[PDB]
Parts: structure tokens; sequence; C-alpha cells
DNA sequence: AGCAGATATCACTCAGCACGA
DNA sequence: TCGTGCTGAGTGATATCTGCTTTGGGTGGGTGGGTGGGTTGAGGCAAT
């Protein structure tokens, strides 16, 4: 029944694959040229019909697996496209030699075959998304099809140095050759097909490792999480290879040409969204700091020295003699009871003895983490879930090419693209799905931040290229998106809106720094954006941040920092009217036990953060402790333990400004804590427990008076 | 000046000083803890010399070294036939002839573990030859339980060697087959004496249980004796 | 009708030092010369004859990069060997794309 | 079917517990201006860790802290105790 | 007798709502 | 936006049962090996 039907399907698709065509070995010329079969176009049409009538309408993916099994793509479609592109190039060269010279027959048929091949390529390379309603067959074939997609991408980027990209560019230029008014809907569909092909090629990436949870994990445990096919390495599918291929095949020039003449010589409705998606997939995994840094040897020496210092600090925990030397220690508690520890370090040191006592303990309190698979929502891997510090290692030439492409785009058409996208989306807000919201917000944030960084580095290129972010249409769109995401409890869109808002606040701060008189119109924007509801929302974000992932926390922290920065600067500069803004009221709004908790939680992970995150956290702490005089908040034990960890020799490198901040804060905190303890012995007990909420005594606790 | 670390100490010098007669007796009675204390103190004085003399010598090099002490001349040398259980875990002197020495044996010091899920590495020390493998990943973000793998070639090892010693001819009372004792040497003392060489060894008389079989924690009643050498002459 | 947990490869912690070793190794194999390029020519030689092994003179390594690269490889060869192979493949890809695939 | 050991309010209020901390915690702890900040932090953590160990050996230090947090949030007797303390001190 | 794998029955955490404050 | 239960099913965890096999010796074999042990006595063979 089902198995027999699967066998028939596989046999029929295998016959189709063998009937499409193959290399002609009769000719003595080597390497042999690909030869089209008698019914090549009919075979491609039949394959498309199979795709339509089996893969989609019956909600299965057996056709794609059958196609991948018999290598229909890597052996038939790509060679056909490459050969057609080479024929067109030869024809162009002949025309250059003599315009009347022609070496083409059945040109219409060849173009038809090429177009059908490109359509089938887009069909096979379309992103795969698994939902809750997906059938059992669709769920079961996810990983294998993702691996086949990885193979497809590797072949596309490698074969003939990626000439199928040039074939697609030629197909698009065929449509570009006719005027906008003369452009039929078919031509616009072809353009959208080419753009979708490029987006799919960039998007593909390794999938997730899905494991059944029915049974508690065995005593063996997890071996490894590998989704790569047998003969595919991360070097083949990395963005580095994509950049190399695009530069070699002049894809960047075609995209720049499309995005520079956007909304002027083209129909924007077809092209705006594909360009936005292409650029988001381009710049989703790229950190902008890396783009503005032999030097490799110098960095290697510095890293080796860092590891040497870490090893030196580790050495104090190792015994000079072998393990079986057998030294036994007895340590006396304040009461006359002796505890036993083993190890030379125990005898020679006391802190080591207590650390070993702690470490030796078997019982662990359960830690429950709320993990959400990104594949569940259909989103791709991006900055939201990528671990902080994950760096895309570009080569020098590839990095230069990517920077040049981004700079040209930002100086050519970022303004127009943002305007068109914002208009189209605000016209059709409700139809938005989570993917489109995240995509728009992340693209906006990334490009704004990159322009800010380049403006800082280079005095020429300036904010006027990204000035369209300031305009109120985009601002209100972003605000509505973030607020709705908050209200509906959609945390991923919340995160994206958070990032976008942080970038917008940094931008507005820079514009105000530029010129005040020209920034009166931006004082208007500042007044609009700091609306009481918005204030409330922004304040609430941190309080909830503690529940979610690390990245959530970091975005919360950064947005808080930006909000306080703008609030203080604009209160000092002039008066603010939303309802007048009382900076102290907001500040106070920011002072509660959840916020602090959040901060603490974020700081616990200090071995992965940079110095900027620590600087922001301790700036907040300074605001709390000194400016606000809300010291009772910080008289906790989580902070004390974490600060011991930070200041310990094994925790943080001595030669670091972060350690300077930590040491200064620790000095001040210890001084004030000593004063409080001298005043009220009760605080010794108090330290252990959350604040009291008692009318009688609450004040006393909080402020000591 | 020479960059070496091992220090040779004459136990009689402790008796030559009023303060350290108790220390000498303790070393004779409790050698392991006293030796560890002596090593740490030697390192402390070595660093303090540079600290006080504000010399130009690099301190980081000193901080990363391991220092040891090699006491000798701890009393009259006993015989392999006069070692009773009362001498267990005590410092002894023994003269004999070397008969054989096994090749260098790698002895584990620090264990290196790797997470199978996040590529996170951590080093855990070894106590009494017991590897303290984590129950779960130490990373907050990655709390994956029971996913730690031991990378054998990235761990820290030490040098060990077993030597067989025979009593000197004069120690045989009547002319029977001379008895033999097993010696263990670590680090610099390895390859410090070849076969057929007459040597004097200072070490700790130790006893170790022997497992009945390889499957089980079951132990033999009878214990095996050997010497943990600390100085070879 | 089932409970399923997903793990991602983007959560993994990278070895920053190892990557820099790969970066330094790529430069050494691509720019070292004694005046024709030594290892660029050797990679070409393996391409024609379809050879696997590539021979590097340790004396040459110590010259470039002040000796930091040579010293790092000497102490930690087991740790850094996988990263050296990553660097070699990248250089092979740029100049001998067909060498990656077996004959 | 074995009762687990928990840091109950009962425990906290016993002679070995909060009253122990109040009786002798200023004598053992000392924050020195002539000492490094890390040293003072380690001294405070040392005192509280030994007290915790004495009180409740099952848990680690940090775990202990967490447990303390939850207990204090939940238990109404503990709350009473705390309030009592505070009140008595405010009356002095 | 001891050891390694497995079943199943034992609690505990975050989840969220009704009252009142 | 704190406090105090009542509900709750999910996510554990740890207190709790179900099947080898072993020593060494042919009362497991030679399609488990002879570098994991046994192993002294007779017998046939080549170099001497
Ligand atoms: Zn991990």
């Amino acid at each position: 029944a089902a198995d027999f039907s699967l066998t028939v399907l596989r046999a029929r698709i295998a016959l189709l694959a063998t009937a499409i065509g193959g290399p002609d070995y009769t000719s003595q010329i080597d390497p042999p040229p690909y030869k089209l079969g008698d019914d090549c176009l009919a075979c491609l049409k039949d394959l498309k019909r199979w795709f339509k009538l089996v893969d989609d309408q019956q909600k299965r993916w057996d056709v794609a697996m059958a196609v991948a099994e018999y290598r229909i793509l890597t052996d038939d479609l790509l060679p056909i496209l490459i050969d057609w592109e080479n024929k067109c190039s030869l024809a162009a060269k002949l025309a250059k030699n003599n315009p009347d010279h022609e070496e083409f027959r059945n040109k219409a048929y060849y173009d038809k075959i090429a177009l059908n091949c490109l359509q089938l390529l887009v069909l096979m390379t379309w992103p795969l998304i698994v939902t809750e309603q997906s059938s059992s067959n669709q769920i079961t074939l996810y990983g294998e099809l993702k691996k086949h997609q990885l193979v497809y991408k590797k072949t596309i980027l490698s074969m003939e140095s990626g000439k199928v990209l040039r074939a697609a560019i030629r197909l698009a230029l065929d449509v570009i050759k006719i005027d906008r008014l003369s452009r039929t809907p078919r031509d616009n569909m072809v353009l959208k097909l080419v753009l979708n092909f490029f987006r799919n090629v960039i998007a593909i990436e390794p999938g997730e490792f899905t494991i059944n949870t029915k049974k508690s994990m065995p005593k063996k445990g997890i071996t490894s999480i590998d989704t790569l096919p047998p003969n595919v390495s991360m070097d083949d599918i990395s963005l580095n290879t994509v950049i190399s291929s695009f530069h070699k095949n002049k894809v960047f020039g075609f995209l720049l040409t499309l995005t520079s003449s956007l909304s002027k010589e083209f129909d924007q409705d077809f092209i705006n969204i594909p360009l936005l998606e292409i650029m988001f997939y381009f710049t989703k995994d790229v950190n902008q700091e890396l783009l503005f840094p032999t030097s490799a040897g110098f960095e290697l020496s510095k890293l080796l020295q860092k590891e040497h210092q870490m090893r030196k600090n580790v050495i104090k925990h190792t015994s000079a003699r072998h393990s079986r030397f057998g030294g036994l220690l007895s340590i006396q508690t304040p009461d006359k009871t002796r505890l036993t520890v083993s190890g030379s370090q125990a005898l020679v040191d006391e802190k080591i003895a207590l650390q070993k006592l702690d470490d030796s303990k078997k019982w662990n309190k359960r830690i429950i983490k709320k993990h959400q698979s990104v594949a569940a929502e259909g989103l791709p891997n991006s900055l939201l879930n990528s671990q902080t510090g994950k760096a895309i290692f570009f080569t020098e030439s590839n990095g230069k090419h990517f920077k040049e492409f981004i700079n040209n785009f930002i100086d050519s058409g970022f303004n127009i693209l943002l305007h068109s996208v914002t208009n189209y989306f605000t016209t059709e807000q409700d139809r938005m799905v989570t993917l489109e919201q995240v995509e728009y917000l992340l693209f906006f944030a990334w490009f704004v931040k990159y322009q800010l960084l380049r403006s800082k580095i280079d005095n020429s290129a300036d904010i006027k290229q990204v000035s369209e972010a300031l305009k109120e249409v985009t601002f209100i769109l972003v605000s509505s998106l973030l607020r709705s995401a908050y209200d509906l409890k959609n945390w991923t869109v919340t995160h994206a809106g958070m990032i976008a808002f942080n970038e917008l606040l940094n931008l507005v701060s820079r514009t105000k720094a530029a010129q005040e008189e020209d920034s009166t119109d931006i004082e208007f924007i500042v007044s609009r954006l700091f609306s009481d509801e918005r204030i409330q929302l922004l304040s609430n974000l941190p309080k909830i941040g503690s529940k979610y992932s690390l990245q959530f926390m970091k975005s919360c922290i950064e947005l808080t920092h930006s909000v306080l920065k703008v609030l203080e600067q604009y209160s000092d500069d002039k008066t603010l009217v939303i309802i007048e803004v009382n900076f102290q009221k907001v500040q106070a709004n920011y002072m509660t036990e959840p916020v602090i908790e959040t901060y603490i939680n974020f700081l616990e992970r200090f071995r992965e953060l940079e110095d900027d995150s620590i600087k922001k956290v301790f700036s907040f702490f300074h605001r709390v402790f000194v400016q606000a005089k809300e010291q009772a908040l910080l008289f906790r034990f989580d902070l004390i333990i974490l600060l011991r960890e930070m200041l310990s020799p094994d925790g943080l490198d001595r030669m670091s400004r972060s350690r300077k901040y930590v040491s200064q804060f620790s000095d001040y905190f210890l001084a004030r804590l000593k004063k409080r303890l001298k005043k009220s012995p009760a605080w010794f007990v108090g330290l252990l427990f959350p604040p009291l909420h008692n009318s009688e005594v609450g004040f006393y606790q909080r402020y000591g008076e | 000046e020479l960059g070496t670390s091992n220090l040779n100490l004459d136990a009689r010098n402790l008796l030559a000083y009023k303060q350290t007669e108790d220390l000498y007796h303790q070393l004779l009675n409790y050698p392991q803890e006293v030796i560890s204390i002596m090593d740490q103190t030697i390192k402390d004085c070595m660093v303090s010399l540079i600290v006080d003399n504000n010399l130009d010598y690099d301190l980081d090099e000193i901080e990363t070294k391991f220092y040891k002490v090699r006491p000798y001349n701890v009393g009259s040398c006993k015989g392999m036939r006069e070692l009773n259980p009362n001498d267990i875990d005590k410092l002894i002197n023994l003269k004999g002839l070397v008969l054989r020495s096994t090749p260098v044996i790698p002895d584990m010091k620090v264990a290196f573990f790797k997470c199978n899920v996040c590529d996170h590495t951590m080093a855990v020390e070894i106590d009494r030859g017991v590897i303290q493998e984590p129950a779960r990943c130490e990373r907050i973000d990655c709390n994956e339980p029971n996913s730690m793998s031991l990378i054998h070639n990235r761990c820290s090892f030490a040098d060990k060697q077993v030597i067989k010693l025979q009593e000197t001819p004069d120690f045989v009372p009547d002319g029977q087959t001379p008895h033999s004792i097993s010696l263990c040497v670590y680090d610099e003392l390895v390859d410090s004496c070849r076969a057929g060489d007459r040597i004097e060894v200072t070490g700790t008389f130790r006893s170790i249980p022997i497992r009945a079989n390889s499957r089980q924690r079951v132990l033999k009643s009878l214990y095996k004796t050997y010497v943990d050498v600390v100085h070879v002459k | 009708s089932f409970k399923s947990r997903a793990l991602n490869h983007v959560k993994k912690v990278d070895d920053v030092t190892g990557e820099k070793v790969r970066e330094a190794f790529e430069q050494f194999l691509e720019d070292f010369s004694v005046v024709e390029k030594v290892y660029r020519a050797q990679i070409e030689f393996m391409k024609i004859y379809d050879l696997n092994t590539i021979y590097i003179d340790y004396q040459h390594l110590s010259m470039r990069e002040n000796g930091a690269l040579a010293m790092a490889i000497s102490e930690q060869y087991y740790r850094f060997l996988p990263f050296l192979q990553k660097g070699l493949r990248r250089v092979v890809r740029k100049y001998a794309p067909e060498l990656l695939n077996t004959s | 079917r074995r009762p687990q050991v928990k840091l109950t309010a009962e425990k906290l209020l016993s002679d070995k517990g909060l009253p122990y901390v109040l009786k002798n915690a200023h004598k053992r702890i000392r924050i020195s201006s002539k000492k490094n900040s890390y040293d003072n932090l380690s001294n405070i953590i040392q005192f509280y860790q030994l007290w915790a160990h004495e009180l409740f050996p099952k848990a680690k230090f940090k775990d202990f802290m967490k447990i303390c947090q939850t207990v204090g949030k939940t238990d109404p007797v503990l709350r009473e105790y705390r309030v009592s303390l505070f009140r008595d001190e405010m009356g002095m």
C-alpha cells in the first residue's frame, strides 16, 4: 500500500531522471559536453507536475527525497544551466566581434528549458518549515531533506565556481532589458523567482538535532550533535564561500543595480520584500564590530599570553607530588568539631579547604530552563539565539568585499528600501506573521547600527544615509510592533523590537549630539517616544527579563541603558513634555527587586560577556547605589558571592578595566555595608532574606531610619 | 640561578637547629604532610627572596614552577628483613643493588573533560586516583546532564617507574636467597639508577591493598609493601 | 503525539585561540617564500600527481611570525592539529579547487 | 517513600540558626579598611558558609542561599521572626 | 555475593488563578 | 503590585527490583586467542 506506492514513486522518478539527459561520451572532446534528451522540457514539466500534485496537495515530502536520492539536480539541472550560460556568453562574444554574427538555434526552446530549470531549482531550494499541524511524513523527513539541501547549496556554490548564479543573473537581465511599462506580469514573476533563488541560496544552513524525550536520558548520554551530511564540511556552506562566489560571479553588482533603481524604473511591489529578505539573510549572523577592527601573529601571541596567565592561576590548585601521596587534613570549626579533607593544597591553604568541602558535596538543587526551539516558530538562526561572541571569521579579501557591498548599498538605496518596506507593511500590518516582523526589525536595527559604527570610525560617511529611521512612520510602526508583541506574549518579536528600539534610541542620541537647532524636530520625536505607556513598557521589560534566555537579558540591559541615557541627557538639556517628564520618577520606577535580580543573573555569566556589558551593568549599579541611594536592594548574598567570584585570582584577569570597575564598586559597597552592619546588627540576618514589606518596619529596613 | 627546583636537605641539620628538632621528629613520623608543607614553604621563600630583594628576575616563571625537597640521612639503615608493620607510613633508609627498572609509566595528574553539546572544556583535579567527573555541564546556559567526555591526550601526566632492589651481600645472615623490595620513583628521580648499581634510597614505607579480581571492589587481607622513594644516592 | 527536544550548533562555544592559529597558518602556507613561493608551488605539484601528504620544513616555520606559530604548534600539536587542517583546506580551495575531491 | 530533609522554618529558628547568627556574627566577621576587598568578601562568605554547613550540611553555599530566599518568601513564621527582630531593634 | 540496567512510584518546580490590599 | 493557598501536569530523581558471571579448568569450547595464565614429558625433526 504505502510502501509499494513509495517504491513505484521512486522507480518512476528514477526513470524521469535517467530520461532527462546526460553527458555525451561519444564525442572525443573532454571533459564531455552535456547533451539534452529528446523530451527534456517535457521531463521538466512532468517533474514540476509531480511536485505540485504529490508534495504539496497531499502534504508529504516523498517526491523531494526521491529527487535527492537520484541526484537530479547536481547532475542534470546545474550542468544544463551552466552550458546554456556558456552558450550565451559565446554568443555575446561573437556579437562583440560582429553584431550580425549569430550562433543560436531553437533559442526559444533553450530559454524555456532554462526557465523551467530555474523554477525547479527554486522549488527544491525553498526553505523548509515544520509547524504543529505538519503531517507525520513531513515531520519524519525533516533532517534528511535539510541535509540534501546542504548538499545542494554546496554544489551550487562550488560547481564551475558557481556559474548558475551567472545564469540566474542573465535570466533576470533578460527581464531588465524591457521597459517597466512593457514589463508583463510574467517578467515580474521571473524577477521575483531570481530574487527568491538568491535568498534561498543564502538562507540554507544546518538544522537542529531533535531528540525524543519520552524516556529520561541514558547513562551514556549525548555523544554529539552533528547534522552535516557525509561529504560536506562547514567550510563549504559558510557565508565566506557565499561571499566568494557572489564576488566572483558579480551577484553583488546585480543586487546593487536592482536596489539603486528601486521604485523608479521597476515595479516596487514585486521587488521590495525579496530584497529585504536577501539582505536580512546576508547580515543576520554578522557582528558589525568585527568589520571595524602579521596581525594574526600578534593576536595569537596575546591569546597565548592570556592562556598562560590562566594556567598560572590554575597551577596553585595542583599538587607538586603525585595523587597517591596521601596527605590528610583536619580542620577545626568554631565549635570543637573536626572535618577531614584530602590534598596538599588543603594543608597549605584554608580557602582551598573550604572550596574542596563545598565541591565534594553530592546534592544538587534542580535548575529548570525554559528552552524554545527556534525551528518550532519557523525562524532561522540569527542574533536572537546565536551565542554571544560567535564570530564569522572572514578572510581579508572577503571582508573587504562584504564591507564595500554594504557601504555601497547604504549609500545608494537603504533609505528608499526602508521607506518602501515601511509603507507596504504599515498598509498591511495585521497580515504580518512572526517571521516578517522579526525580519523587518532585525534588518532595520542591523543597518542603523552599522551606519552608526562606520560614522564613528570614518568622519566622511554620515547619519544622513540612515536618516529615514528618524521619520515618524517607521518609528510608529516599530513601536506598534513591539507593543503588540509585548501584549500578546510573543517574546521573539519582543526581542526583535527591543533590539530595534535600542538602535533607534542610540541613533536619536547621536542626532541630538549633532545639532540642537536642527534637533528640535527630533526633540519632538523624543517627546513622542517617551509616552507614559511606553515608559511603563520599557520599565516592565527588565522585570521580566530574568525568566528568559541570556540574550533577552542582554537586550533588556542595553535598552535600559539607552533609555536612561536619553532621559538624563534630555532632562539636563531642556524640559520634556509628553505630561512633563520627571526623570526621578522614571528612575524610581527602575528601582525594584526584579530589576536587580535580572542584573545579577546577567552578571553571573561574566566569563562569556565582553567588557561593555559589565560596564553597563556596573553603571546601572552605580545609579542604584549612589545616585538613587536605594542601597537596601544590593545588600544581598547573590551579589556578594558573585563579587567574590569576580575579584578572585581565578575569576577575572588582573590587567583589565572591568576588574577596575568591579574593584571600585566592591570598595564602595563594602564600606557602606560595614557602616550599616555597625549600625544595625539585625542586618546580619537580613542579608539572607528578601526585603520585608511591612508598613511598621519597612522603612526602617530600607533606609535605617 | 641555575633554574632547578629540587632541594637536597640533610635531616641532621634539623637537629642542628633548636627550633626544628620537633620538625625532624615529625618528618620521621609523619613524612607526607611534612614534605608537602616543606615544598610549599620552599616555594614561599623562593618567591619572597625576589619580592624582598626587588631583583630583576622574572616572577611569572617562578610562580609556574613545582618545587620539591629530597631529605636524606634520616638515621641508621635498616634491613629488608627487619621491616615490620610498625614501620608503615614512616621514613626509612635502605641500601641494596638495583636488579631491574620498568619503562616510564604515565601517571595522571589533571583530567581534561569536554562537553558534547557546547564544546566547553574544564579541568578537574585528581585525588587518590579518583577522577571527579562533573555530573553536568558547569555552564548556566548549557546545563546538559551526563554529557562529559574525557580527552585522554589533553590531560596532564607524570613520570612513574618501578624498581626492584636486593639487599646487599653483607645483609644475608647465613647465605640463603637474598630478599628483595619494590621501589617507586616519580619525576626527576626516574632513570636515576640503572640495573646493577648499588644505591641508597630514602622513602616512605607504604602498604597498598590488592584486588582479588578485576570485576569487583573485593580486597585481599594481605597487603603489599613498597617504598615511595624521595631521594636516591 | 510526542515530546521532542531540539539542540542547535549555534549555541556551541568556539575556540578563539585555535581559530587564530588557523588564520596564522593560512598566511604561512600562502605567503612564505625563499624568489618563488615554496608551498604554493608544492600544493600545485600535489594537484598534478594527485598526492595526499604535504611536507612542511620545521625550519621554515620558525622564521615567520617571530616564532610564535612554531612554538604554539610544538607544545600543543594534538590540540591545534584539527585547526591546521582547516587552514590547509581553505588555501587548497582558493588555488586548487579540484584537489578537495578525491580522484 | 523517604521523607526528604528541608530547610524548614523550624530549623531556621532553632538555637543553631538565626539566633546563633545574631548571638555571634559581629565578633567573627570583620571588614577591614587595611585589607583587600576580596579578602573582606571572602571573610564574610567564610563565616556564613561555616554557619550554613553546621546548620544544613546537605546543600552547597549558593544552593543554601537560594533555599533561604524561597523559605523567606514562603514561610509566615519566619516572617514573624524577622519582624520581631526588627521591631525589637527599632525600640532600642 | 556483587554489579549494571531498568522499571515505576516518589516529590518538587514553575505555572496561574481567586480575594484584598 | 504582595500573600496565601488551591490546582496541576509536567519534569524530573532517587529509592527501588531483574539478570548475569565470575573462579580458573577442561563437569564452557578450538569459527574467543597463544603476547591473559597453565608447562613438564615424550616425541619427531633438522642441523650437526
Ligand atoms: Zn555544555
